[PDB]
RNA sequence: AAUUCUGA
RNA sequence: CAGGCCUUGACAUGCUAGGGAACCCGGGUGAAAGCCUGGGGUGCCCCGCGAGGGGAGCCCUAGCACAGGUGCUGCAUGGCCGUCGUCAGCUCGUGCCGUGAGGUGUUGGGUUAAGUCCCGCAACGAGCGCAACCCCCGCCGUUAGUUGCCAGCGGUUCGGCCGGGCACUCUAACGGGACUGCCCGCGAAAGCGGGAGGAAGGAGGGGACGACGUCUGGUCAGCAUGGCCCUUACGGCCUGGGCGACACACGUGCUACAAUGCCCACUACAAAGCGAUGCCACCCGGCAACGGGGAGCUAAUCGCAAAAAGGUGGGCCCAGUUCGGAUUGGGGUCUGCAACCCGACCCCAUGAAGCCGGAAUCGCUAGUAAUCGCGGAUCAGCCAUGCCGCGGUGAAUACG
């Protein structure tokens, strides 16, 4: 594995090893599946759009 | 009202001496000591009746 | 004061540190990238009109 | 921060040079106060500019490896 | 103060480039330069027959300078001399293969950036500035057309208070990229000051 | 005295020198100020008077 | 500290590299 | 959340005892995000139990959180221009928060030095009954039902 | 045993100047490795949009390179015809070596 | 149980 | 701003008069600008050997029509931008009621993120907006192999590097996919709830997009533009200063006040970018900044390069501290003509205030907050702790 953080490919190798068994083998779905091991998950670290210092979280708002 | 001798304007930046008839365009500088001009003048048409 | 600084502004001879940036379709001298070799305003119009090369509306 | 050189205006020296062989005068204007006060300097009495005037600024040599704007300050309530 | 420009808005579809070719980051500045100077001379010595558009190629110092118009016969002349005449000016501030085009227009009341002078000009010409507009949108909509729209700024007619004179039909969705709306714009100066002109062409899809 | 909302009502100070009646003598008078008022709510074009 | 010039993030954090924070 | 009740996050597994409950205690003693020196902590404090007594770690964490969760609390309240601190029951859901929470809180609130220690020690009071976060816990509730007379509101 | 460089702006020249090469010489000699589509460089500056100053809600612009790569193995000397001569360049930049 | 906002 | 200077001017079009007509090397005074000043020296239009000429590129001086003005007016204006508001709204055509202003549609019942949809209904449709087409990230396939790979074997200087080979990873450009379609329920419907499958639900997570209009909102100093006004100076050039002052007050931020910590040596895991008087491999002198040499690099092929928090071990052991790095003295490198005002770094010596912050007050609902490090534009250098991007670790809580 390459690419990313540690724990984070942790992840990943959750994902294949889950792929590996579940090809060369039948009786991994109706136990792998609602484990889930074989969903991608979607989150990541989203843009940072402009005029917000963390993507999300805005600057310090005065008005004084 | 009309008792003025000197208006003052901003939003169209001038300084109009009604004793005179003088005006300036910064009013920003008089307002601030720029002065020594029109006071001068201001003598001048006082002093001019005594 | 305006003219006859981007004509001053052309002239890159004595010290070569003085020769300095300026947008070129306006005379502007701030925020004139290096690339377009124009300011950020007179980008932002060209591109809209197309007339930039490649350059389109960055989305991501 | 200048290891290299001294830096110091030439038309300032070229000026406490000739000035300087026979020592004489000392009415010495200038604006060269972006230069060091190179030794020897001493007693000819420079008078640097400072944006307003050319202040008499007298030359010991206690400051030598100082530059001139040091010796002018250039704003008002120093 | 908003509203993007609907022509930079489908600039990667629905609507291409008005100068295409390439350039490394070691010239792309003189060239586009190039490109501009061009385009100025030409909406200069080139109004008679108001053009429209002036496409640019190139691959290998070339280029289209492909002058779209809606009077050709004038940028012309009587066989072929201005149109020599000017191919003539354009390779003097550049020794490159000064190439140049000639389109036309089947109808000059389908380009908005056409339609827009039309109207800038009437501004100056003193005419009924509603009805102006008026007209040269039942002109456009009347010579089929999903969508016309002016839209005039300050000063319409010269009164101390400037004021933005509008007026539009058929259908306008500024909104939608695969619309294919021409824009069109130019000034017109008067006597007591500058005059705004926008004209909004709707016409292809899907 | 600095006033109620705004400025002052009262002021009056001295002037320590040589001819200084004689300057700030023209001076003495009306004094009008034109300009959309700071204090109006729709930042209005008022008048004021001194 | 990340200002204590005189330490490993303090040239980190400057950027910058030195007696504290060598390269290589 | 004015739509939707909102909906409960869920936990994770714990990669030790495999617990829900076992990691969001963790999570409270996380900084930053360093949920891996929060992890490092809880057990090396797990350890301590074990150490100092021969209680059993995962029991013993349990009988503590279990003696901090407050019976009921008192949450403020509007009768017009009036704010009356009336009494109510804890949401089970609410009482695990608050539970937690203050066992850190208060394991923090300890002179100890490391901080295995702290957790250590602040957990092996609570589950008898007698720690920082027990206090923080009756105080919460003798506010209650001492406020009995303005409950007639509830809401 | 060519290299050759597609650098334009627009792919909808390049997946098509390149796959336009390729069996333009594959059926005229050696054969050919596909178009190896390369990374892309980017220019994605950004700019203030209001021409005095508002240094919030900004608009951003990108230059992309696109890049397009074909390398015929056996240099046949029937292609430095329909290739080497038969030029196809609107608005691409084409530099080959070997 | 909590006022006031002149005059283009 | 002070001081020294220039005049049809530092830039355009055009005119009268001899010299001058491409242009080069200078000497003098001076802070520079400027003023002043000595020598090399020209195809050509072409009677003509020539004496000679007009003379176009060309170019100097005096005079001229004009230039130039960040000088006023953003209530004289164009364009562009902020904002209410990513809000569910704003209107039109005909018909109908009304003396008329207007009303109706758009109100009502149900739903949704939504004037989204459904059902009603003197209204029947439609337009501008929401949605949708565009981009990016999640699954997958096809085209494509100098990223990759003992994946299968082989030699291996034992480095995917060499034959080999693109399976994977990846790269890039075209596609498949998700539609409340399928099961159960309530419902007139729209649609809501629950289940299966699937990478993913019911808008999958991010963008771009921001209606008629409001603020006589902002900008005549980016540009443009009407009017007013300066035209040996409100134009122009140079040297020096100032914009960086300091009794103070406010907004935005950086580093901390420390053991969930700091210092040190060792060891891993990224993404998106940028690079030919640019990035610098590796050497070598130096405590180091850095300076000497020097290879590769039109750059998925070389470089910026190390990611950091993390992991291992070790040292502090609760102190104004091995916390914190302000201020200051001294010694140096580098950019630049030149760093005194006023540069960034480096090293020795100082080590200040600060033991969690009054009244108040801001941001964030998930890969978000918090936290760690990197990149770029700008750009000689740099006052970036800013702005715009990238990923690494990764929470709490939502009754209402
Ligand atoms: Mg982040
Ligand atoms: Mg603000
Ligand atoms: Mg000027
Ligand atoms: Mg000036
Ligand atoms: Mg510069
Ligand atoms: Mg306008
Ligand atoms: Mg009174
Ligand atoms: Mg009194
Ligand atoms: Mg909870
Ligand atoms: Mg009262
Ligand atoms: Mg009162
Ligand atoms: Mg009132
Ligand atoms: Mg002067
Ligand atoms: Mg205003
Ligand atoms: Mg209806
Ligand atoms: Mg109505
Ligand atoms: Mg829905
Ligand atoms: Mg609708
Ligand atoms: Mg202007
Ligand atoms: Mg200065
Ligand atoms: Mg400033
Ligand atoms: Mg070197
Ligand atoms: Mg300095
Ligand atoms: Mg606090
Ligand atoms: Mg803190
Ligand atoms: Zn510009």
């Amino acid at each position: 594995v390459r690419g990313g953080g540690k724990s984070g490919q942790i992840d990943a190798i959750k994902l294949g090893i889950a792929r590996a068994l579940v090809q060369y083998n039948p009786d991994y779905r109706a136990k792998l599946k609602p484990l889930g091991f074989l969903t991608r998950d979607a989150r990541v670290v989203e843009r940072k759009k402009y005029g917000k210092h963390k993507a999300r979280r805005a600057p310090q708002y005065s008005k004084r | 009202w009309g008792s003025q001798i000197r208006s003052y304007v901003l939003d169209k930046n001038y300084v109009k001496d009604h004793r005179t008839g003088l005006m300036r365009h910064d009013p920003e500088n008089v307002l601030d000591g720029d002065l020594m001009d029109l006071i001068w003048a201001g003598l001048e048409w006082k002093a001019g009746r005594r | 004061a305006r003219k006859a600084l981007i004509e001053k502004a052309k002239r890159t001879p004595k010290f070569k540190v003085r020769a300095y940036t300026r947008c070129v379709r306006c005379g502007r001298a701030r925020s004139v990238y290096r690339f377009f070799g124009l300011c950020r305003i007179c980008l932002r119009e060209l591109a809209h009109k197309g007339q930039l090369p490649g350059v389109r509306k960055a989305s991501w | 921060s200048l290891k290299k050189g001294v830096f110091v205006d030439d038309h300032l020296l070229e000026k406490v040079l000739e000035l300087n062989a026979k020592g004489e005068k000392r009415l010495i204007k200038t604006w060269s106060r972006r230069s060091t006060i190179v030794p020897e300097m001493v007693g000819h009495t420079i008078a640097v500019y400072n944006g307003k005037q050319h202040v008499p600024v007298y030359i010991t040599e206690n400051m030598v490896g100082h530059k001139l704007g040091e010796f002018a300050p250039t704003r008002t309530y120093r | 103060g908003n509203k993007i420009h609907p022509i930079g808005f489908r600039l990667g579809i629905t609507r291409d480039w008005e100068s295409r070719w390439y350039a490394g980051k070691k010239q792309y500045r003189h060239l586009l330069l190039e490109d501009q100077r061009i385009r100025g001379l030409l909406e200069k010595e080139l109004y008679s027959a108001g053009l429209a558009r002036v496409d640019i190629e190139r691959a290998a110092d070339n280029v289209a300078v492909t002058v779209h118009v809606a009077k050709p016969g004038v940028v012309i002349g009587r066989g072929g001399e201005r149109i020599r005449v000017l191919r003539e000016e354009l390779a003097k501030l550049t020794g490159k293969n000064v190439a140049l085009n000639v389109q036309e227009v089947q109808n000059p009341n389908l380009s908005a950036p056409l339609v827009a002078q039309r109207v800038a000009e009437q501004i100056e010409r003193r005419f009924a500035v509603r009805r102006a507009i008026k007209q040269a949108v039942q002109r456009v909509m009347e010579s089929g057309a999903k969508g016309a729209k002016v839209i005039v700024s300050g000063r319409i007619g010269g009164a101390e208070q400037a004021r933005t004179e509008w007026a539009a039909q058929g259908r306008v969705p500024l909104h939608t990229l695969r619309a294919n709306i021409d824009y069109g714009f130019a000034l017109a100066r008067t006597t007591y000051g500058v005059l705004g002109v926008k004209a909004y062409i709707f016409l292809g899809e899907v | 005295t600095p006033g109620p909302e705004a400025g002052i009502d009262y002021a009056q100070i001295l002037v320590k020198g040589e001819n200084a009646y004689g300057l700030l003598s023209p001076e003495a008078g009306v004094h009008r100020l034109v300009r959309p008022s700071p204090f109006d709510a729709s930042g209005r074009r008022h008048t004021s008077f001194a | 500290g990340k200002g204590d010039r005189r330490t490993r993030r303090g040239k980190i954090w400057r950027g910058t590299y030195g007696k504290y924070r060598p390269r290589k | 959340a004015r739509r939707r009740r909102a909906e409960v996050r869920q936990l994770q597994p714990d990669l030790v005892y495999g617990d829900v409950l076992v990691t969001a205690f963790i999570n409270k003693i996380m900084r930053d995000g360093k949920k891996n020196l929060a992890a490092r902590i809880f057990y090396d404090a797990c350890k301590i139990i074990q150490e100092k007594t021969g209680q059993e770690p995962l029991k013993v964490f349990k009988q503590a959180v279990e003696n901090v969760k407050p019976r009921m609390e008192v949450r403020s309240r509007r009768v017009g221009g009036a704010n009356y601190q009336v009494p109510m029951e804890v949401s089970p859901r609410r009482q695990q928060s608050l539970a937690l929470r203050w066992l850190v809180q208060a394991a923090n609130q300890r002179p100890e030095r490391r901080a295995a220690v702290r957790i250590a020690h602040e957990l092996m009071d609570a589950a008898e009954g007698k720690g920082g976060a027990v206090k923080k816990k009756e105080d919460v509730e003798r506010m209650a039902e001492a406020n009995r007379a303005y409950a007639h509101y509830r809401w | 045993k060519i290299r050759i460089k597609l650098r334009g702006f627009d792919h909808k020249t390049l997946d098509a100047s390149a796959q336009k090469i390729v069996e333009a010489a594959r059926r005229s000699g050696a054969q050919v490795s596909g178009p190896i589509p390369l990374p892309t460089r980017v220019r994605r500056f950004t700019v203030i949009r209001g021409p005095f100053k508002h240094k919030d809600s900004r608009e951003h612009f990108e230059l992309r390179t696109h890049n397009r790569l074909v390398d015929i193995i056996n240099p046949n000397r029937k292609t430095i015809e329909q290739l080497m001569t038969l030029d196809l360049p609107t608005g691409v930049e084409i530099e080959i070596k070997t």
